């Protein structure tokens, strides 16, 4: 689902628009793959330590 | 409007970015780890104490 | 008194009092007119009033004026695209010539209402903020509203003085 | 089918608008302002009726009637409710939209309570945020104590009923609860003490013959109309009467007799009016005095 | 704040930061609220994202803007 | 300064002679009584039916320090000072 | 010590003729003068007359008449400090009161004008809005989502869930020796102090 | 002026006199100081509740979806206020938060039961 407001905000325009409709709004989160949090990343654009021994 | 020029800040940086390329440390120096203080000797710095 | 004659000239009321705002297509005017001749009467007197109100609604479209080149005096406006405006100005007065531009290259009242429309959103009421752009500095101006400590000093309870030796 | 004409049909508002009246001198009365020294033009014959031909022009627009409109119903939607939200806050949010290019009447504004419901703000709570936000020169947020009845009374004994019109206009939306009671209350008055003079010429006079006309208390109004030689304002204060009421005792007297002009005042006065005795001597008088004039 | 090429304070060179305790169950279910949250706010971010292009792209290619330009070129001619 | 002002005093002219010496209405307009026209003056004798010729611009000697009021250039920390009524 | 008859009903005070035979038609500050060097005085008056129950050399207006009280029922007295042309509080210098009872007039016409005791400008507005329909969704209904009809939350992950065992097993394994107690869940609704 | 980096935010603003906050929601550079140059104000947020009980929050809705489809970020203040108002979801901390606040609740109420039971 949308959150409360907004859908409350979409449903607003359909009716002031004239479009009657009883179809609920609601988000794809089928594009959106979440991936873990430790997933490998890219090791070709991360930095290396600058030669400052101590 | 004719900005004068500033040879030695063109010339410096050359230099040091020629020096990072001929006087890099190594994946030995930098990723080496003493296994009694559990520190980086190149840079002193004590793990997290997660990892040990 | 104010030097020169017709000193009202050099009002601001006078220089706002022009209607002719160019487009964006207007570059350059040219003005040729002659200084001597009935038939030049009004180009004469259109160089005395109206120009100066037409720069300063268009002070980025240069206005160069020529003397006694040709036998008629004439209008001409260059075009961004290209293109050379030819306005025969002879035999007609200055309120004529005023009128004629604003037609063919001026902008009407509908497309300058919208301009002014577009500058009322930048100023929103609610925003916060100095005098100088904004209505209102804090929410303390707002019946209702806690007011500020300065005028009103609030409650011990409300003060971190007090809480803190209250708690310790 | 059959509908009954509104407060705002051409038909209507022409017979308020020529009711009201038109005066110059009371609609463009001194203002107590800061002043600037006045500015003088020399006008012909001509001129000057142009100028004031402008005044009429400007005086019709500065009397234009406000729409009247209905009780508005109160707002109880709920949009959300949040049981783990419960108990972790003391105090209440209230969430506004200030978008600039919106309408106040389609702008979102609710209120998260203590208990995690997500409902819409109430009536008073909208035009209270408004005011905060875009503040409306005239209007304060707190409502004033001016309009309670001991304090409304003190104008009313002044004569100033214009005055507290223009402070709820000010104040209070149209379709308000205290819009609607702050202005029965002044009419009710000028009823009773029979000012209704003091509101013509201004845009609060339609909305007080429209008060009147519907509740049935126009004996007053005719009455004064009578006594001012209005009889053109009278004869179409009942016809609009039977219009709003066409199944009534007059109404249906009218078309059997087919009365015009006084005499749809005399059959009013019988069959419906209150005060029937009251407006016949009134309007004989009248009658009368204007057959001396002719002679 | 200090920058790189200030020296380290001398009482925090033995200081060594435990992290904090972990409660198994909350901590799960505190790691699939954010999966999700995370996951309800990129599908708005890319609506929000899709009506910014729209926008742009009805004033410089719209049909109600290319219908005005003819008119102002028509009436100029 | 006595000499003067009792000079510039009793040579202005009324509204009554203006109407007379050009047989015109002269018209009072009020901001506070917004455009609604008040007669001030009417000449006695026969009222003109031409009016006076409009001018574009009028060819009149200005005040700069008026005009530098106007437009907000005339800067001093002795004007409009708070005094006693006068 | 002055104890003013007229403290609870001040407005008989003015119509009396003590005060005629003093003021007159005029009003109390007519015949006031500053004391200052130069032409030009000071932009503010003197704060006030009256210091730890001592009047100074040359009273306002208001403190050298005990008998003149700043209420807001005194609506005569008012009117003699606010112009009758232009409906503006004149400033202190111009009476000469001082910045007390000056602060002490303001608020008294103030409050007269909230009360209709002060007869102001009350001017004609314009509407708020340009139009008044109550049809949009904002001030209106809204079709109740099927989540909130079931008594259920807007989201599932709302509501607690309790995890599997085998995945607390990794965490206690992930995270040995810095653990702490497992928390059962929590109660349906926030408890109260009885 | 232009920073190495950086991205913008929609946060707060803290603005007012000493033990009297207010915010100012305005979306600005990260790098940039918390009450320094900001590119809007897209509202603002009043903590202290007011005569009738109620915390003001000015939201500007329609400029604070321009900022989020332009690449703007949102500090966990302004990501708790959506919550509440229900543009956004309810943030997980305001939901973890809220569970230990029971169970401390709930902690609570046994030993007052026991002291008043016991003794
Ligand atoms: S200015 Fe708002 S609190 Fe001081
Ligand atoms: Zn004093």
């Amino acid at each position: 689902p949308y959150p409360p407001l907004l859908r409350a905000m979409i449903i607003a325009e359909r009716q002031k628009n004239g479009d009657t409709s009883t179809e609920e709004p609601m988000l794809n989160v089928q594009r959106i793959r979440m991936e873990p949090w430790d997933y490998p990343a890219k090791q070709e654009d991360k930095g290396r330590a600058k030669g400052t021994p101590v | 409007k004719k900005v004068r020029p500033r040879l030695i800040a063109e010339l410096a940086r050359r230099v040091r970015a020629l020096r990072e390329q001929l006087n890099r440390p190594r994946d030995s120096q930098l990723y080496a780890v003493d296994y009694e203080t559990l520190t980086r000797p190149f840079s002193g710095r004590r793990l997290p104490v997660r990892a040990w | 008194p104010m030097k020169g004659r017709f000193p009202i000239r050099r009002t601001l009321q006078y220089l706002s009092q022009g209607n002719v705002v160019f487009k964006d297509s207007v570059k350059v005017m040219t003005v040729n007119y002659n200084t001597h001749g009935e038939l030049g009467e009004g180009a004469r007197k259109f160089v005395f009033f109206n120009i100066p109100q037409i720069q300063y609604k268009n002070p980025w479209v240069q206005i160069m004026m020529f003397k006694n080149m040709t036998p008629s005096p004439f209008l001409r406006f260059y075009l961004d695209s290209g293109e050379q405006v030819l306005v025969d100005v002879e035999t007609k007065s200055n309120k004529e010539i005023m009128e004629h531009i604003r037609k063919i290259l001026g902008k009407n009242e509908e497309t300058l209402r919208e301009e002014e429309e577009e500058k009322k959103q930048l100023s929103h009421p609610a925003n916060f903020g100095p005098r100088k752009y904004c209505l209102r500095e804090c929410i303390c101006e707002v019946e209702g509203q806690v007011p500020c400590p300065s005028l009103v000093p609030l409650p011990k309870e409300m003060r971190g003085k007090y809480k803190a030796a209250l708690k310790a | 089918e059959t509908k009954k004409p509104t407060f705002m049909d051409e038909e209507v508002q022409s017979i308020l608008t020529k009711m009201t009246g038109l005066n110059l001198q009371k609609t463009f009365k001194p203002a107590i302002q800061e002043l600037k020294p006045p500015t003088y033009k020399l006008m012909t014959q001509a001129q000057l009726e142009e100028a004031t031909r402008q005044a009429v022009e400007a005086a019709k627009v500065r009397l234009k009637m406000p729409p009247v409109l209905e009780e508005r119903v109160p707002i109880n939607d709920v949009l959300a409710e949040d049981k783990i939200l419960e108990g972790t806050e003391t105090t209440k949010y209230v969430f506004t939209d200030i978008s600039y290019s919106i309408p106040h009447r389609e702008r979102f504004i609710v209120v998260r309570e203590p208990s995690g419901t997500l409902r819409k703000a109430s009536w008073e709570e909208r035009d209270r945020m408004i005011q905060v936000y875009f503040p409306k020169e005239g209007r304060k947020i707190l409502t004033p104590i001016i309009f309670k009845e001991e304090n409304l009374r003190t104008m009313y004994s002044q004569d100033r009923h214009v005055d507290v019109l223009n402070l709820c206009f000010a104040q209070f939306e149209p379709d308000s609860t205290e819009y609607i009671k702050v202005h029965h209350k002044t009419y009710e008055d000028i009823d009773k003490r029979g000012k209704y003079d003091l509101l013509r010429s201004t845009r609060y006079f339609g909305g007080m013959v429209w008060y009147f006309v519907n509740n049935k208390k126009i004996d007053g109004l005719l009455i004064d109309q009578i006594q001012r030689d209005l009889i053109d304002d009278a004869t179409n204060l009942v016809q609009l009467y039977h219009v709003l009421h066409p199944d009534g005792q007059s109404a249906q007297g009218a078309k059997d007799q087919a009365a015009e002009g006084i005499n749809l005042i005399k059959v009013f006065a019988k069959t419906e009016a209150q005060k029937g005795a009251y407006i016949e001597l009134t309007l004989q008088t009248y009658q009368e005095a204007l057959s001396r004039h002719s002679a | 704040r200090k920058t790189r090429h200030d020296p380290l304070a001398k009482s925090k060179i033995e200081r060594v930061n435990m992290p904090p305790a972990v409660d198994p169950a909350e901590f799960f279910v505190l790691m699939e609220r954010y999966q999700h949250y995370r996951q309800t706010v990129r599908a708005l971010r890319m609506e929000f994202v899709s009506e910014v292009q729209r926008k742009v792209h009805e004033a410089r290619a719209g049909v109600l803007a290319e219908r005005k330009a003819l008119k102002d070129a028509a009436e100029h001619r | 300064l006595t000499q003067g002002l009792f000079r510039g005093l009793s040579r202005q002219e009324t509204h009554q002679q203006l109407a007379d010496k050009k047989g015109l209405h002269v018209v009072e307009i009020r901001e506070e009584c917004g455009p609604l026209p008040i007669v001030v003056a009417s000449p006695r004798g026969p009222l003109r039916k031409d009016p006076e010729p409009e001018d574009e611009v009028p060819d009149v000697k200005l005040d700069w320090e008026d005009v530098k009021t106007a437009q907000g250039m005339k800067r001093s920390v002795w004007s409009n000072l708070k005094r006693a009524a006068t | 010590v002055p104890i003013s008859p007229y403290k609870d009903e001040p407005w008989k005070y003015l119509e009396s003729e003590e005060y005629q035979e003093r003021y007159g038609s005029r009003p109390v500050w007519a015949d006031y003068r500053r004391n200052h060097k130069g032409g030009v005085p000071p932009q503010r008056t003197r704060k006030t007359c009256i210091r730890r129950n001592k009047v100074v050399g040359n009273p306002c207006p208001i403190c050298r008449d005990h008998k003149l009280h700043v209420d807001f029922r005194n609506v005569k007295l008012l009117e003699q400090f606010v112009c009758a042309h232009t409906g503006i509080i004149f400033y202190a210098p111009y009476t000469g009161v001082c910045v007390k009872q000056h602060k002490r007039l303001t608020q008294a016409i103030q409050k007269a004008r909230d009360h209709g005791l002060l007869i102001y400008h009350i001017p004609q507005v314009e509407p708020r809005d340009l139009d008044f329909s109550t049809s949009h969704g904002a001030v209106s209904a809204t079709p109740p989502a099927p989540t909130l009809v079931s008594g259920d939350p807007w989201y599932p992950w709302y509501n607690w869930k309790q995890p599997p065992e085998r995945e607390l097993s990794r965490l206690r394994r992930l995270y040995q020796g810095h653990l702490q107690e497992e928390s059962g869940p929590p109660p349906e609704s926030m408890p109260k102090m009885p | 002026k232009a920073y190495r980096g950086g991205h913008l935010t929609i946060r707060l603003a803290l603005g007012g006199c000493t033990n009297r906050p207010f915010y100012r929601i305005v979306a600005a550079h990260n790098k940039c100081p918390r009450d320094g140059r900001f590119v809007e104000q897209l509202g603002s947020y009043d903590p202290l509740p007011n005569s009738h009980g109620e915390k003001l929050v000015a939201l500007n809705l329609d400029r604070i979806r321009h900022w989020i489809g332009c690449g703007a970020h949102l500090s966990k203040p302004m990501e708790k206020l959506l919550g509440l108002a229900g543009f956004f979801p309810l943030h997980p901390m305001m939901i973890t938060n809220a569970e230990r606040l029971r169970r401390k609740r709930a902690r609570e109420v046994l030993l007052a039961s026991q002291k008043t039971d016991a003794e």
